């Protein structure tokens, strides 16, 4: 009666917002007064307080009106108004205000200290008393600008279940997955969204992107290239295209499919460049692609329009000087990898491409202070940042092996293999300081360690086959060499061991023949393989 | 003329503004250094007042970067402001002040940077933004919308959308990061419900755009949600 009575004042008055205040304050009462033991004006009074204090522009009475009605303990009748305010609030608190004028509920102008705590709260609430769209974007919002986007893949997972295949939450769920890094389940849902709209090419280049990762499936990848095939996102699709084939190639089994699918990689690269010369990725890919197929002054030409393009770019630089050392300019090659790491300081892939080519124009010391460098940046930026530590033991070892210090070597390999006890990397390591020690029985089972857990690591089966060439055992070595062929057909010293073998068994034109091969690819080999600068979108 | 003025001159704290923005724009060194000079000081209104240079110092930065004082002033601050950032995320089946029926870092910990590498920039240009994000309450509709038509002229640059909007000058593409164009959308999304509708609108499309072409998926994201709740 007496909130009625107050809300009816505040009418007839229409200080307003004072009767309003009370007269909603007095029904609360009221209304868990009667669940202990609907309103016209009940309803005005409730809700006309906060109404009138936007209306007259006071963000802050009205904030702490929506705080004092929904610090009220539950009633059920107070429920969606309690939801309809809580959703408001929310966006009040994520839209009109930031960190820095955020104060607490029950601090003067679980208690949230922070907005994006309030706020998610609210959402929350108002999601929870909705059981049985827009608190959903809301949740979206304030989960992405903090990064929270497993929890968003669960809120938007929660959303599915009411929603029919609608475009926007299922793209926005599909979304959330892949910046939460669940891949294959956004690949799903991204497979269902190019299902529900064609239009947008973005949504099959994102599943291409996923597929060319970490989850390697290239078909799929293909597959979405293709359904991409606006000039910009033709590119885009060429580009992905290519980098597919690419990778397709390195993964082919036999000389014609790698062959084949190198070219088609060259063609849809070659496309995508030109479709959008400004693009420096599709520049950038086509002289990598052309590095790989050995053709260096074509790749050194886009090279460098890439880094026209785009000067700083940490991949191209390092292209440059894997180009450059393919030239056997070592010196050259080592100032742009020193440039590049000017400008990027910690990354590893740099580094390990300077201890080479130290190791090839510098000297061992150099690239030993090199390690240690690399070490120390290792110690300072801490899955697998691990298989870095190996590799920097392991680059130290290949230094001492280079040297002729099996010591130090099997130190460096040691710390490798506390590690990785059985990485093919420090099995064959064994090996190599088993053929410096002369032991090359030992050096042989350790080759064939490596091959077991490595079948391809051609450098172990370079190795292995030139021992059973030494031993005498010519068809076996020639089988191997045959096989490691197979998974690098530019590997020269593979070349090498098969023309000795071939040339031992009095094949002497084959021979000859191989060591052509040889000499014409070490020609153009650069200090580190070009596949060693990722392939991704 | 009034930017001298200005240099030579708590009460301090209690026609400049655009003049100190034609210096920023034009290619300067004293006033990037009493704007450094300002955020050293405790008194949170000169903070404010350097963070309404804030994005117009960035969009210059990145402007000469694609075609030394700014750089410094820009690493400056930032060694000043870096601290863990943290949230915890509320539970339902805990009784809140709200009803009745774990910490999270979102930024942090920056290291401190002596010079302006291409890795670490974006570190600390996205920490930045955050920073201007934080106090965005504060920040006159100006800077507001110097926000708006610098993200929309980072996003669109080197794109064939430049040319769409108009933008004359420099047409190279700037990289970006993804968190980047997230702290951009928090900003425009603010500048959406503050007066600055239409620039927050080609603002947002131009965020869209990029991350469509960049293939960045929490930008395209939270920016989906954006106009998606737009009324």
């Amino acid at each position: 009666v007496i909130a009625e009575a107050y809300a009816t004042k505040g009418l007839c008055l229409e200080d307003v917002i004072t009767c309003y205040e009370k007269a909603g304050d007095i029904a609360l009462l009221y209304l868990q007064e009667i669940e202990r033991v609907l309103g016209f004006f009940l309803e005005t009074g409730l809700q006309r307080a906060h109404v009138l204090y936007f209306k007259n522009g006071n963000l802050t009475r009205g904030v702490g009106r929506f705080r004092e009605l929904l610090r009220a303990v539950e009633t059920r009748t107070t429920q969606n108004l309690r939801m309809t305010i809580a959703r408001q609030l929310a966006e009040i608190l994520l839209r009109g205000m930031c960190e820095q004028s955020y104060w607490n509920p029950l601090e003067d102008p679980f208690c949230p200290q922070e907005n994006t705590e309030e706020a998610l709260l609210l959402l929350l609430i108002s999601e929870s008393m909705a059981n049985r769209s827009v608190v959903y974007d809301l949740l979206t919002i304030a989960l992405g600008r903090r990064g929270q986007y497993e929890m968003l893949s669960e809120c938007l997972e929660r959303a599915m279940k009411f929603a029919f295949e609608e475009f926007h939450l299922w793209y926005q769920f599909a979304l959330s997955l892949m910046a939460a890094g669940k891949s294959a389940r956004a690949v799903k849902v991204l497979k269902e969204c190019i299902r529900l709209k064609p239009d947008d090419a973005t949504i099959p280049l994102l599943a291409a992107k996923l597929c060319m990762g970490s989850l390697h499936w290239l078909e799929e990848a293909e597959k979405f290239a293709k359904t991409v095939v606006t000039s910009e996102f033709k590119a885009k699709g060429y580009l992905a295209l290519g980098l597919t084939y690419s990778l397709q190639a390195t993964d082919a089994s036999l000389r014609g499919m790698q062959e084949v699918l190198q070219r088609k990689a060259l063609l849809a690269f070659q496309r995508a460049h030109s479709l959008s010369p400004t693009d420096h990725q599709a520049a950038f890919y086509l002289a990598l692609q052309l590095a790989i197929s050995r053709q260096i002054p074509e790749a050194l030409g886009y090279v460098r329009q890439a880094l026209q393009l785009q000067g700083d770019d940490a991949n191209s630089l390092h292209l440059l000087a894997l180009l450059l050392s393919a030239q056997k300019h070592y010196h050259d090659a080592l100032n742009i990898i020193d440039m590049a790491l000017s400008e990027y300081p910690e990354n590893f892939i740099l580094l390990f491409s300077k201890v080479k080519l130290q190791s090839l124009c510098r000297g061992p010391d150099e690239a030993l202070l090199t390690c240690k460098h690399m070490l120390q940046i290792w110690k300072s930026c801490y899955l697998h940042p691990w298989m870095t530590l190996a590799q920097i033991w392991l680059h130290a070892a290949e230094v001492y092996i280079g040297i002729g210090k099996p010591a130090e070597a099997t130190a460096c390999t040691q710390e490798a293999a506390n590690l990785f006890p059985m990485s093919h990397n420090v099995l064959y390591m064994r090996g190599q300081i088993a053929e410096l020690r002369g032991s090359m029985d030992e050096a042989r089972r350790w080759y064939e360690e490596a091959l077991a857990i490595s079948p391809t690591h051609v450098k172990s089966m370079q190795r292995l086959a030139l021992i059973l060439h030494q031993l005498g055992r010519y068809s076996l070595a020639e089988k191997i060499l045959r096989d490691a062929v197979q998974v690098n057909s530019t590997a020269h010293e593979v070349w090498n061991g098969l023309g000795e073998v071939l040339q031992a068994q009095g094949n002497d034109a084959a021979a000859t023949e191989c060591f052509l091969t040889a000499l014409e690819l070490e020609a153009s080999s650069p200090a580190v393989p070009f596949t060693i600068i990722p392939r991704v979108l | 003329g009034v930017v001298e003025e200005w240099l030579s001159e708590p009460n301090y704290a209690t026609s400049l503004v655009s003049s100190l923005y034609k210096v920023i724009q034009e290619p300067l060194e004293p006033v990037c250094h009493q704007l450094f000079e300002f955020y050293r000081s405790g008194e949170e209104q000169l903070l404010q007042f350097t963070l309404q240079f804030l994005p117009e110092l960035i969009w210059c930065y990145l402007a000469v970067s694609a075609s030394g004082c700014i750089e410094a002033l820009l690493l400056g601050v930032y060694n000043l402001e870096i601290k863990v950032l943290s949230f915890t995320i509320p539970s339902l089946s805990k009784p809140s002040v709200y009803h009745e029926p774990s910490k999270v870092v979102y930024s942090g910990p920056h290291p401190q940077r002596e010079m302006l590498t291409a890795q670490n920039r974006f570190e600390v240009l996205t920490f930045l933004l955050l920073c201007y994000n934080a106090a965005l309450t504060y920040m006159p509709s100006v800077s507001l919308q110097s926000l708006c038509q610098i993200c929309s002229r980072i996003c669109v640059c080197g794109y064939p959308r430049q040319h769409v909007r108009k933008y004359k000058g420099i047409s190279s593409r700037i990289p970006v990061s993804s968190g980047f164009m997230v702290q951009m959308l928090t900003g425009i999304y603010f500048a959406f419900y503050n007066g600055e509708w239409d620039l927050a609108q080609k603002a947002l499309d131009d965020i869209i755009y990029r991350a469509q072409l960049e293939l960045y998926p929490e930008p395209l994201l939270v920016a989906n949600a954006i106009k998606a709740s737009l009324p």
